[PDB]
């Protein structure tokens, strides 16, 4: 029902630390885990995740910098040396599509998947972000997402069509293989949000686009 | 070229692999001691499916339910039923999930008869041989083989439990997954919560199984390789029973240890029931 992220704290280069994410509400021991971060103003970056079974996975450029480990209550996840690229906003996600995430813990450390447009604007009509991947997905393993600022992001659309729980059918999802649509009709006030999309590949490989912003 | 298997869980690719032997590239979906009614598939999983040559799951209210993870993942991978993929329970007689809260829900814990489990492994075989027929050869004498070590043992538990009063057969494991054991074998069978899409050890069902067992008290309860082991140890502390072994139940053991293969895996449950109820 809720995951909270702790242990971010501001940091030299260097400085190894360990965040938890620590679930309220129900166990983590029948749940894939998920550790994303998301730079300031830049978009969300994946990380690596902690398989049910136990598996780890990782993005290509950890070089083992980063470590998962689970325990029923919480999920760990050990940085051993933190650059200035490091700082941002670490969150965990419960599940293969990512269906919800903790508010986030915030890291200093001090002294892939295209979407086509970083823009986009209607003011009740209809606007379209689309999705180029350099690889296919499993053809299917697509999924987007809706991040108000300040605030994790909040599941749209997983397997690319199929709509998550609450959410409006005005919210279609489109696309198969590399390319991919989220398509928003009958715009609202509040669908001002930069909507972000993940693919999954083999070898358990997860992967954002980048940002694009609604107006 | 190798035929590409992808299994759901452990239990039936087991059985993939007593048949098949090195012929087949076979993946199985839910890993062993994850439960294979909410286990969520990974991309990995999804590639291998869309790739597979045949697929085999287990039906019945397993996995293959309405919002159940195969009924997606074989609906977002375009499959067809009985060309891609196969229930592996065709052909048993169904036992239906008795709750008022699981209204007209099939039991889907079939394997636990063991002449079920022959079922299954002929169900597998069958595809094997239809898609595969330059194997037929090694498909069919593994099966045989299979079937007569099954049919062996299947012959042990008719009789394994004969020694024990009728007022002590009673297995209680965490789920009650043992209706197709009980029918079979002739051991009636009691639990905290009935499948695992419920809630599982909550404080009424918990209360419920401590006076379930005042008016039955069996010598031993069990409790499953895949299941979150507090409940059936707040059920033991609270009525004095300990848990005699671990058992099988949803998924094999992990390669190496005991019961690491279906057929070992229900040896073990003979084994550690049979020794559990006596004393
Ligand atoms: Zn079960």
């Amino acid at each position: 029902q809720s995951l909270e992220e702790s242990g971010g704290r501001l940091v030299t280069p260097g400085t190894p630390l360990t965040l938890t994410c620590t679930a309220s509400g129900f166990t983590i021991s029948r749940h894939h885990m998920q550790w994303v971060r998301q730079a300031p103003g830049k978009g969300l970056e994946w990380i690596g995740l902690i398989d049910s079974s136990g598996s780890t996975y990782y993005a290509n450029w950890a070089k083992g910098r980063f470590t998962i480990s689970r325990t029923s209550t919480t999920v760990d996840l050990k940085m051993t040396s933190l650059t200035t690229e490091d700082t941002a906003t670490y969150f965990c996600a419960r599940g293969g599509s990512m269906d919800f995430w903790g508010q986030g813990t915030l890291v200093t450390v001090s002294s892939t998947q295209t979407p086509s447009p970083v823009s986009a604007a209607v003011g009740g009509t209809v606007t379209i972000s689309c999705q180029s991947s350099q690889s296919v997905a499993g053809n299917n393993f697509l999924s987007w997402y809706q991040q108000k600022p300040g605030q994790p992001p909040t599941q749209l659309i997983g397997a690319t069509s199929t709509l998550a729980s609450g959410v409006p059918s005005r919210f279609k999802g489109s696309g198969s293989g590399t390319q991919f649509t989220l398509t928003i009709s009958d715009l609202e006030s509040d669908d001002a949000a930069t909507y972000y999309c993940a693919g999954g590949y083999s070898g358990n490989i997860f992967a954002f686009g980048g940002g694009t912003e609604l107006e | 070229d190798k035929l590409k298997v992808v299994a759901t869980n452990s239990i039936i690719a087991d059985m993939t692999k007593a048949i098949a032997g090195d012929k087949i590239d076979l993946h199985s979906i839910v890993p062993i001691g994850q439960d294979p009614h909410e286990y969520e598939p990974l991309p990995e999983d999804v590639e291998k499916t869309s790739n597979a040559d045949v697929i085999f799951y287990n039906g019945i209210n397993l996995e293959d339910g309405g919002q159940a993870w195969f009924t997606k993942l074989v609906k977002n991978a375009q499959k067809t039923k009985n060309k891609d993929y196969f229930a592996v329970s065709d052909g048993i007689d169904v036992i239906y999930l008795e709750g008022a809260s699981e209204k007209g829900k099939e039991d889907p814990h079939a394997w636990l008869n063991l002449e079920n489990g022959i079922i299954y492994s002929k169900n597998i075989a069958k595809q094997l041989i239809a898609k595969d027929p330059k194997n037929k050869e090694t498909y069919e004498k593994n099966l045989k083989a299979y079937v007569a070590k099954l049919e062996k043992l299947d012959k042990e538990a008719k009789s394994k439990f004969d020694a024990i009063a009728e007022n002590k057969k009673l297995i209680v494991t965490s789920e009650g997954c043992f209706k197709y054991f009980s029918k079979a074998y002739g051991v009636p069978s009691a639990y905290i919560w009935e499948i695992n899409t419920e809630e599982e050890g909550t404080p009424d069902q918990i209360s419920s199984l401590i006076e379930k067992l005042k008016v039955i008290k069996p010598s031993a309860l069990f409790v499953e390789s895949s299941v979150d082991r507090r409940p059936m140890e707040t059920v033991s502390k609270d009525s004095g029973i300990p848990i005699y072994s671990e058992i099988f139940t949803d998924s094999i053991a992990k390669k190496g240890k005991p019961g690491d293969s279906y057929y070992a895996m229900m040896k073990w449950n003979l084994d550690k029931i049979s020794e559990g109820l006596a004393k």
